[PDB]
């Protein structure tokens, strides 16, 4: 492998932007607050801070949000009091009570391989990097920011045999097993799937087996912006009025092209969709990067 | 050899420079503009001198002197070898030496964060930096801001505490 | 009977710097000429101004560009410590400005854009060399400009602010002369802007015998522009020479410039309301009597360095590691008073960045507003 040779090269830090924001939140901090605070700054996860452990035991992410909605919401005509008062290390010791998982983060120092492997290893999407010798977080890793780096090779060097194959031909994702959702699928079912199954966006699809639009758990977020929330009754379409043409990949299409279709469009994942605009599998940044690495 | 400066200050016609180190051979110094100075190299340890001014035999007051046993009183020169090293030098030269409220600069009502990408921020001035700003408690809960530079790169982190 | 120091001949008296004399040097043997700033150790350690040189050593040791003058070998003897540096037969831009009338604009262009290119590689190496006259700009045989005397010259460090009000009262920025305190580069522009003016029209842009009128006309910031002088660097003139430090120009600004563009040579360059620590309206000495009874009710070790500045330190409970912050007492207007809140680089651990917010929140849930 040439890509993955080129990963064990170039260190964290050359990833890290000029100047950045980073949201630390004290595992004190009222969870409702909490999430409100992703939403008003802009971030998608925020690094957990316990005042009384002086470490960063963990993080806050929407699978958060998505984890408390699911397991708390009775219905409509009753607000949901358990995500209105509550503390994050409150939630934190119901969540990962029985199965307990430490902070996973890696060193400015660290290589772009061991980085891209610890995000596949632990299966997550935000990796914190932490600086060993003053312990602060100072920006957080995404595969979105890692394939815009690794595309701006791809493009300069040489392409090798795969970049040219088909997606097909290489197999390169999840295809069997599909989780979807309906049009008139509601949200708290949504919601449930994306608990089960752990994945981050869910097609939904009409009448017949074609795929309309996609719900992932970036739309979630949209229910604490818009402090809509305790209605999640409503369907996953109603949901998506807030907001675009759906984004889509064949299995004929060349894995060059399909890396080159989701950093230009800035998605985290495509939809393997047949001739008669049907959903046949998919293909997230997760899966590009474990290939090449 | 380290080289020693030899200056004279005092006035005169002629002055020479006698001393352990020449075998007490009268030594011509260079007179500038009313000054009279030899740069000579010395072995690192102990050398004694004296000037010869218009005639009279004298020693430099101001530095180090030493009686002889037969009342010769010469100057003397401890050549160290921290003198001949720079950084030596200075340093055992700062170990040797043994209101109104300031009016606010500008600068610091200067902020990144009022002033794309929510998480992208604009490079901040040097002088902004490792100070502590902060938001008016709403809710119960205050909000601490500072930005920090690591390496090349800068990081304004945000901490939501509860109070 | 030569004076020698290294392998040059020691020979006449060049000037009388900042803190030395500086004298010319012809080598032993190729003849080559070099310029030698003899301070002596005795008279540098009267002054407290050893720290002072053993940065600027550092500093000019490092450099290395073609508009500052280049420090090639510190000699250090047991009496004195002998600065071998690049020697310039041109002598000083001022006497040029003076013997010979004011330079034309296309020469007035060419020089201001290699002294400031100097003056940008200082600031780009946290370097602010105060004191940037005419007079500390020497001139080689191809009429090239080039920086000197850092005798004055201070490091800009992150976080922290300058105070010494140095210079001459001509080139000193207004808030130089109102003694307020300053980043630094933005003092350098004040200085550069006036050069400039000094290489178009031969004068001073502020000027007079009376000393407290020469004042007010700086922090007046009102100055002449002659008939001749081209209304584009008028409008650069006016940019650089602002009173307001934050409303003043930086080297990005002139780099923009029309004026300064025209002719530039390629060598030269490369290339939600937030409040600042808590605002209490009481007595300057009140407020530092209020935050001595709250350090200590915290249970903080600290160091009073003056009545507004202090330097506070607190161990850990879990960690044990002792992280440092300081404080410092500003006026924001006749009425209010503002304390700020800097944070103490130290020298695995827990986190330096929140350990530091963790110390503030604590002062400032007691505390005026
Ligand atoms: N570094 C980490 N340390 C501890 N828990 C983490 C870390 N990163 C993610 N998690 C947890 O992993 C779970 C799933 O997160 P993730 O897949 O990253 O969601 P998202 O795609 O919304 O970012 C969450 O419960 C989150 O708290
Ligand atoms: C008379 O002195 C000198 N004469 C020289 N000639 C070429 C004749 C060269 C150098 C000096 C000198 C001057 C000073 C000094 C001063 O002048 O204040 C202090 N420390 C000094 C050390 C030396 Cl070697
Ligand atoms: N809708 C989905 N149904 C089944 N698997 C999926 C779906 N979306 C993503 N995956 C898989 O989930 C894994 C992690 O991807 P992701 O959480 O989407 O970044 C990958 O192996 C994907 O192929
Ligand atoms: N295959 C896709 N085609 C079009 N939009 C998509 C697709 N997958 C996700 N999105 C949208 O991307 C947004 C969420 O972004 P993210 O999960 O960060 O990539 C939502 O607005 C989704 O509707
Ligand atoms: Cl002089
Ligand atoms: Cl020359
Ligand atoms: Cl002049």
């Amino acid at each position: 492998s040439v890509y993955t040779t080129f990963m064990k090269s170039h260190r964290c830090y050359d990833l890290i932007p000029t100047s950045s924001k980073l949201v630390v939140f004290d595992t004190s901090l009222q969870v409702k607050k909490a999430f409100f605070a992703l939403v008003t700054n802009g971030v998608r996860a925020a690094p957990l801070w316990d005042s009384k452990k002086q470490s960063f035991v963990g993080m806050l992410t929407i699978t958060d949000f998505i984890n408390i909605l699911h397991r708390y919401y009775k219905s409509a005509l009753v607000q949901i009091y358990e995500l209105e008062e509550h503390k994050i290390e409150t939630w934190r010791e119901v969540y990962l009570q029985d199965s307990f998982k430490p902070l996973v983060c890696i060193s400015p120092n660290a290589s772009l391989f061991d980085a891209v492997s610890s995000l596949i290893r632990n299966k997550i999407h935000r990796l914190p990097v932490i600086d060993p010798e003053s312990g602060n977080t100072l920006y957080i890793l995404t595969h979105k920011r890692i394939l815009k780096f690794l595309k701006l090779f791809i493009t300069e060097f040489p392409k090798p045999e795969f970049m040219s194959k088909s997606l097909e031909e290489l197999q390169i994702g999840t295809y069997a097993n599909i989780a979807m959702v309906r049009t008139t699928t509601p949200v708290y079912v949504a919601l449930g799937i994306f608990v089960q199954h752990r994945v981050s966006a869910l097609p939904v699809v009409d009448e017949k087996g074609r795929v309309v639009d996609i719900y992932s758990k970036f739309d979630v977020i949209n229910l604490a912006a818009e402090k809509t929330y305790n209605n999640l009754d409503v369907s996953v379409t109603k949901a998506l009025q807030h907001r675009e043409g759906v984004l889509k990949c064949y299995l004929h299409e060349t894995l060059e092209a399909i890396i080159n279709r989701l950093v230009e469009a800035e998605v985290h994942r495509l939809v393997v969709v047949d001739e008669h605009d049907v959903v046949k599998g998919i293909v997230s940044l997760s899966d590009i990067l474990q290939a090449l690495v | 050899a380290r080289p020693t400066v030899f200056r004279w200050t005092g006035g005169g016609k002629e002055v020479y420079l006698s001393g352990s180190f020449n075998n007490w051979s009268k030594l011509p110094l260079t007179r500038d503009h009313n000054n009279f100075v030899a740069i000579l190299d010395l072995p690192e340890g102990e050398h004694q001198y004296k000037f010869f001014v218009d005639g009279q035999w004298t020693h430099d007051p101001s530095e180090p002197i030493v009686t002889s046993q037969l009342g010769t009183v010469n100057n003397i020169i401890q050549v160290k070898k921290t003198d001949f090293e720079v950084f030596d030098a200075l340093m055992v030269d700062s170990q040797k030496c043994s209101k109104a409220p300031p009016i606010l600069p500008p600068h610091l009502l200067q902020v990144i964060l009022n002033k794309c990408d929510p998480a992208l921020l604009p490079e901040p001035n040097h002088v902004m930096l490792n100070h502590l700003y902060a938001l008016s408690i709403k809710d119960g809960v205050m909000v601490l801001s500072a930005t920090h530079r690591y390496k090349k790169k800068y990081v304004t982190t945000l901490l939501y505490k509860p109070i | 009977g030569r004076v020698k120091i290294g392998h040059y001949i020691l020979g006449d008296t060049l000037g009388v710097g900042t803190f030395g004399k500086v004298k010319v040097g012809k080598h032993e043997l190729t003849g080559h000429k070099v310029a030698v700033k003899i301070l002596n150790r005795q008279k540098i350690r009267s002054l407290d101004v050893v720290g002072k040189i053993r940065r600027e050593i550092q500093n000019l040791k490092l450099f290395r560009h073609p508009h500052i003058i280049k420090l090639y070998q510190v000699i250090s003897t047991p009496s004195d410590i002998f600065m071998v540096m690049e020697y310039v037969s041109g002598g000083e831009l001022f006497d040029y400005i003076c013997k010979n009338g004011r330079l034309d604009e296309k020469e007035s262009r060419r020089l201001f854009q290699q002294i400031l290119s100097g003056v940008d590689y200082c600031h780009r190496h946290m370097v602010v060399h105060r004191d940037l006259k005419p007079e500390n700009v020497l001139l080689d045989a191809h009429m090239n400009a080039k920086i000197a005397d850092f005798g004055l010259s201070n490091m800009m460090s992150d976080g922290e602010f300058l105070r010494t009000s140095c210079g001459s009262p001509n080139y000193a920025a207004p808030e130089v002369i109102s003694g307020r305190l300053y980043a630094g580069p933005e003092v350098d522009i004040w200085s550069s802007g006036v050069i400039l003016y000094a290489l178009l029209c031969g004068t001073l842009p502020f000027d007079d015998d009376h000393v407290p009128t020469l004042f007010k006309k700086i922090c007046d910031g009102i100055f002449y522009t002659p008939q001749y002088l081209n209304p584009s660097v008028i409008s650069l003139l006016k940019h650089m020479l602002q009173v307001d430090p934050m409303k003043r120009a930086t080297i990005k600004d002139i780099r923009e410039h029309e004026w300064f563009k025209q002719d530039l040579p390629k060598y030269l360059f490369p290339e939600a309301k937030w409040h600042l620590g808590i605002r209490s309206q009481s007595r300057p000495n009140d407020i530092m009597a209020e935050v001595c009874r709250a350090i200590k009710q915290l249970d903080y070790e600290w160091k009073v360095v003056n009545p507004y500045y202090l330097r506070v330190r607190r161990k850990n409970p879990v960690t044990s590691t002792f992280s440092k912050m300081s404080l410092q007492l500003y006026q924001v207007d006749s009425r209010t008073y503002l304390l700020d809140f800097r944070s103490i680089d130290d020298e695995r651990p827990g986190s330096h960045t929140i350990e530091f917010f963790e110390m503030c929140a604590n002062l400032i849930k007691i505390l005026a507003q």
